[PDB]
């Protein structure tokens, strides 16, 4: 199953855009796909941790995104 | 589970997802299990296997349930833990107080945790404090992670972070419930207590819809009446007069008793049948059952509430009674009055119009229209399902991070071309455009039009100086073919702008005034109050009303662009 | 017959000597587990209180120490320490700070010690019983209604409630029923109490028995 | 009774009807308000006598239209206690009702209070400018009491479409018997047939229906119990074929069908995704078929009720939305036992209708 | 000289147009940042607080609306109000709850409304600024002499709280300066309470100039 979602990157050099990815992927690919894309300098903060803004939710970089229920529209703000 | 700990951090990791036909693994790369990038593995990786340690080709021997295995490579150590167990849950209430103390030291901390009874507990002790509505860390020895890495300062706590702590997980809310997840057992004296749910939230994923509930006005008629009639000297006069008092005031009291009734009722039906966008907010944040409960089906959908004022009664008042012309006006004639007019009309009741009879205009200085169409947009959008209506918007480029909001509707995607509803320039509009018109041009080019309801029904809102002007497709936007499932809105600063063909029309005086002045293709006019808003919550709602359910590429308002 | 309270709460209420009780059918309300009542046991915490959950009813259980009164017997006092009640009530509505409890107000749920300090004994928990939101217009409408008993007293509590526009009500109701916001309603309670302070200087207090004797001793002569 | 001489065959006989009081009561009032004993306080006497005497003989009528009203009433919605006792011995009261009758299928849920189906009209009026007084008072009294009957039985009908029972499983599910016990005796197992669905762990309470005439299906030699996957699997694919031929006649609309079918669902799991589920929430009804459904709240329920029923406790419930209107009507619960059900339904089971 | 408050705070304090306020030596108090002091506006929020910081002094200034007064203001009063506040003042002080704010007694640190309510200025902070510990028996030993000092008093603050060795003290001094629980003292000041009530009934009011009249015509003769 495909899903959109809304990432932000306000802590490494602010922008934003939105991706399509199959939902089995886990966390980290997503960092690392977002670091393909922008190609950011510096590594990431360590542990891969990210939070959904519109749920006041955190999750560690182990889900699955179909586990820990990330669903269409949810904006991932990047610790 | 198998916890890692290694310099100032702390990761978590679960095993029984897998067969052992998969080594779990530490390494740098992310195929990894576990991926660390501080430490250069220079000598090897490390991997376990049944458990069995080996780092590369080197054993290092086993390990067993509730005991710590430490090894050693580049210069730093690195620990595993291994537990099989599963955790418990537990809420509390905080309420009026101002501090909580957390300690396995000192029996005296409100939450206690005896260090005897697990096998890893370790001597720590720290606090939460709360200053302004809002909560804050502190430690004070041992150690604390938070959102898994050490802290060592006093902290502000944001709304969704964790902290671990002695094998223990504690979770803030606002509101002030306290969330706990450990496998422990601690003494507490706080109260303990569980939150609301239904079904709904219980089935959040999914949506369905559910019987609906209506009410029916208050249609009756009432009676009324009132007086007509115009030692030895003393007894004769007053005693009469006297009975006429009692009797009348007991009827007085009668009849008001009925009136009342029967505004109260229609009061409460009105306000229940038309709620404010406020309330449509607070019901969206808690899945309440009724949105998208209207259907094409239905009659009042597509209609719309435009404020507060004045509104007639529904249920006839027979004041008739006796001729009052037969003579003059008397105390009590003067208390019938003044009774007949204040239960003619309600007051403080929704003034509501409708849509389904053809365009609508507005008209009035452009700021406060522009401030205003936000309250319709949401209205429309909360009562109906996107399988049944579709939007178009039009508006100024240079607005756009006003309008913004929008986007992620979920009625706003199109159907039949993966693009979004807004348009900006020359180059969207003969991308989009284009194709509608000639969608729309094989629903006018068929017979069973009066028969048949087409499924997707589109609301064109325009607002914006004509970049239109000239485009075929304003031959069907001019408002003749209201059977074709299309309606429309517009917006100017005077009525001279708008078209001759307008069935109904409004406009806003000032910040806090207004009136219609045509409906149903004749003049009236009636007053009413504009309501008290706010825009800075839309964005959690519209996200919120997208997840309902009823390759690596970018996505963008005009169609996608694969990565790389 | 029926309060106020019943026809909104759909709850019996009645007096006992274990202390004022309350019951709502559990299909009348969204409670789903019993756990959910506990967070009552902090609001007011030297009013002995007990919940009890059986499978068909929930019942509450309050009971007031000795020396705190009903509303009704306030009848008896005069007029300024009335003021002083009505004064302090309205502040008592105001520094209501909980997020999670609400407020209903009526004669039947309230009661005073012997510092004129209302207390309130029912309270509603936000989206499990009855009293679910913290609806503001309709506290202050009947708070500006409660006020006018204490001070006049005249007709019965829905009258002041409801059928306001129509009746003659005498000066000090309607000047109360005017006001618009918080600080008016002080305002106008403040000046009416300054007036009994300083009128009643112009009196002295005599033992009547004396005066009695006073007033009917200087006959015949 | 006589109709024992032939128990080894039944056979249907004229049917009985009545009809409720409907008359209009008016008012009148065509009068107001040391020699002085004997002429005219003797007057007085004569003038107040015949008022009370008008009042006491119009307190006579009202009565025995209210006696009349009950009395039809508790005469066409007998409880079942009632039927059990009515069948143990063979009255000609024994399915009474045919597919023709337009009040079958309508269902007693307990006794409440109803409105008066006579009209009290006060024509005397006249209450202002007048010095009202007792013999105008009586009127009021009298208007306030005869304006309404007290133990009346409650109906509903299930013609319309789907109804809607919620409350604890444990009391819905006790009421499906005496729901089943009323429909089961006006109607033949001619025109009447069943399918039922339910949780295979409650096989033992649900054992007594069967027994009973109308369980049999009429297409195919098989009992119309649903137990598991099985059987579901077993029959489902049937009836499904059955409603498809049915539905594929241009005469849904202008004519019927003889055998007519009503569903029981107390366990959606069991059928959550098989085919007949878009015949069962489509508005198909038509066809010739009804539904009941039960189960926790409000939330489990599609959006094709028309009825809605709440059970709160072991004595009273009340009514929620009838024809789609929101309403409130209480009403309280019958008493009965279940030890009886196998003998009445034995006892039907014998009775050979003779056709003809 | 130096108050009560004065020697155990070490602070200056005075009262101005702009409110009251009172000075620290930021070289005498443990504050390190001074935000610490923020938490002082989580208590009575609808008086006016403001704080600046300064690396020689600290001052805090509270400014409460127009209609409240100081303590001293109460010698004028009746007795019934005077017992009233007593009872309110002993209600109030059993009833703190807070852990971080510390209460200190006194004189020069209490206002009331109109309504017979009193309310405190400041407050001490659990490290930073004093008093530091949230101790008990410096509590009630205050609350004693401030109850006694408010009923009636020809001696100051210090010497009910140092002493009762001193002079021949009045019946109520003894007896309130001699209670050994909270429920005690309101025992103690509700029976008083109510043979006041009782008595009232026994008198009647007459305006001065009616009973000059009736003088004058007593005289006459």
């Amino acid at each position: 199953m495909y899903i959109d979602i809304t990432i932000d990157l306000k802590h490494y050099n602010g922008s934003v855009f939105d991706l399509r990815l199959s939902d089995y992927h886990p966390v980290k690919k997503v960092i690392d796909i977002a670091w393909q894309a922008q190609s950011v300098s510096m590594p990431p903060r360590e542990g891969h941790w990210i939070r959904v803004v519109n749920k006041d939710k955190v999750f560690s970089g182990e889900c699955k995104l179909s586990d820990c229920g990330i669903t269409n529209g949810d904006r991932l703000e990047i610790l | 589970l198998l916890w890692v700990f290694y310099q100032n951090n702390v990761q978590k990791l679960n095993l029984s997802n897998l067969p052992s036909s998969h080594p779990v693994t530490i390494g740098p790369d992310v195929k990894d299990s576990v991926t660390i990038s501080t430490i250069p593995f220079n000598s090897g990786v490390i991997s376990l296997k049944r458990y069995e340690v080996f780092l590369g080709n080197d054993c290092l021997g086993t390990i067993e349930t509730d005991i710590s295995f430490t090894l050693q490579t580049d210069q730093q150590d690195i620990r595993l833990i291994l537990t099989g167990s599963e955790p418990e849950k537990s809420v509390y209430f905080t309420g009026n107080r101002d501090e909580i103390v957390c300690s396995s030291e000192k029996t005296n901390a409100d939450i206690y945790l005896n260090p005897q009874d697990f096998a890893f507990a370790e001597q720590s002790t720290f606090s939460l404090l709360r200053a302004g509505g809002s909560w804050s860390v502190r430690p004070e020895s041992g150690t604390i992670f938070l959102n898994g890495e050490k802290i060592n300062a006093n902290t502000p706590l944001k709304p969704g972070d964790e902290i671990f702590w002695n094998f223990t997980q504690m979770r803030v809310t606002e509101q002030d419930l306290l969330e706990i997840v450990h496998y422990a057992q601690f003494e507490t004296a706080l109260t303990e207590t569980v939150k609301p749910s239904t079904e709904m939230q219980k089935k959040y994923p999914q949506y369905r819809r559910t019987p609906r509930m209506v009410y029916d006005l208050p249609d009756d008629r009432v009676s009324f009446s009132f007086p007509s009639q115009e030692f030895r000297d003393k007894n004769q006069r007053k005693k009469r007069e006297e009975k006429r008092e009692r009797v009348y005031k007991l009827y007085l009291d009668n009849k008001r008793k009925e009136l009342q009734a029967l505004a109260e009722k229609q009061k409460q039906v009105l306000e229940f049948h038309f709620p404010s966008f406020e309330q449509m907010k607070y019901l969206t944040s808690e899945i309440s059952d009724r949105i998208w409960e209207k259907s094409l089906e239905s009659k009042d959908y597509l209609q719309l509430r435009l404020g507060t004022g004045t509104v007639p009664s529904s249920y006839e008042i027979n004041m008739s009674g006796g001729d009052l012309a037969n003579r003059d006006i008397d105390d009590l004639m003067e208390k019938s009055q003044h009774m007949q007019r204040v239960y003619k009309d309600i007051r403080n009741a929704p003034v509501t119009v409708d849509l389904a009879e053809g365009p609508m205009g507005l008209v009035g200085k452009s700021q406060i229209v522009k401030n205003e169409i936000h309250q319709l947009i949401g209205q429309l959008s909360f009562f109906n399902s996107y399988h049944d209506l579709r939007f178009v918007f039009i508006f100024h480029e240079e607005e756009y991070k006003d309008w913004e909001w929008m986007k992620w509707l979920p009625q706003f995607q199109m159907p039949h071309i993966y693009a979004k509803g807004f348009i900006y320039n020359e180059q969207t509009r003969d991308q989009l455009l284009s194709s509608l018109y000639e969608l729309i041009r094989e629903r006018d080019l068929e017979d069973d039009k009066e028969k048949l309801q087409f499924k997707p029904h589109f609301v064109f809102v325009i607002t914006n100086q004509q970049l239109i002007s000239e485009h075929v497709i304003l031959e069907y936007l001019e408002g003749q073919h209201e059977h074709l499932g299309i309606s429309t809105i517009v917006a100017a600063e005077t009525k001279e702008s708008l078209s001759e063909n307008i069935t109904t029309l409004v406009r806003y005086i000032n910040e806090h005034e207004g009136d219609i002045l045509i409906q149903k293709k004749k003049a009236v006019r009636i007053p009413f109050r504009l309501d008290h808003h706010q825009r800075e919550d839309n964005e959690r709602f519209s996200r919120t009303l997208r997840t309902l359910n009823h390759e690596i590429a970018i996505v963008t308002d005009t169609g996608l662009i694969p990565l790389s | 017959q029926k309060s106020y309270l019943e026809n909104q709460l759909e709850a019996v209420a009645e007096k006992t000597d274990a202390g004022y009780t309350f019951t709502f059918q559990r299909e009348k309300i969204k409670l789903l587990d019993g756990l959910e009542a506990n967070v009552i046991k902090d609001i007011n915490p030297f009013f002995h209180k007990e919940i009890d959950v059986t499978d068909d009813e929930v019942i509450i259980t309050i009971q007031p120490p000795s020396s705190y009164k009903a509303f009704r017997f306030m009848k008896a006092k005069d007029k300024k320490s009335k003021w002083q009640f009505a004064y302090q009530l309205v502040q008592a509505v105001q520094q209501h700070n909980l997020s999670r409890l609400n407020l209903i107000v009526a004669p039947e749920n309230i009661v005073f010690d012997k510092g004129l300090t209302p207390y309130f004994l029912h309270y509603g928990v936000k989206e499990s019983i009855p009293p679910y939101e913290r609806d503001e217009e309709r506290v202050w409408q009947e708070l500006k209604a409660a006020a006018a008993l204490a001070v006049d007293g005249a007709f019965a509590f829905e009258d002041y409630l409801k059928f306001n526009e129509t009746l003659t009500f005498s000066a000090e109701a309607k000047a109360i029923l005017d006001a618009e916001s918080y600080d008016d309603l002080l305002e106008l309670i403040q000046t009416h109490i300054d007036e009994l302070e300083a009128k009643a200087k112009t009196y002295i207090h005599i033992p009547r028995k004396k005066w009695n004797i006073q007033r009917y001793i200087g006959l015949g002569l």
